[PDB]
């Protein structure tokens, strides 16, 4: 039944800084396959190059 | 999945038939036929013999 609502107060911890994340570029994301009622259903293809990877 | 096709009835000339199903490469299968033979069902009704004269 129904839906649980929740605050999530998060760590800073959890917040890693995204100037200190490393960047990807150029992404392209391209969707192979998909089934319109099974579970994993979509294969998608992120094209996408890593200047910064991680 | 459950395909359904129509070789042709002249053994020896491969059928080629590529089924595509959700996330698999085309299954091309080959089909090739040998010896389909009718056999009728049939009754004897003779015994085809030649006749003795016992004089």
């Amino acid at each position: 039944v129904g839906n649980i609502p929740v605050s999530m107060d998060i760590a800073d911890s959890a917040f890693t800084r995204l100037t200190d994340a490393p960047v990807i570029s150029e992404l392209t994301c391209t969707v192979s396959t998909c089934t319109h009622s099974s579970d994993f259903g979509g294969i998608a293809v992120l094209s996408y190059k890593v200047e910064k990877s991680g | 999945y459950e395909h359904t096709a129509i070789i042709p009835n002249q053994v020896g000339f491969p059928y080629k038939a590529h089924v595509a199903r959700e996330g698999y490469s085309p299954l091309t299968l080959q089909m090739q036929v040998i010896e389909t033979s009718l056999e009728p069902t049939l009754n004897l009704e003779y015994i085809t013999c030649d006749y003795k004269t016992k004089v």
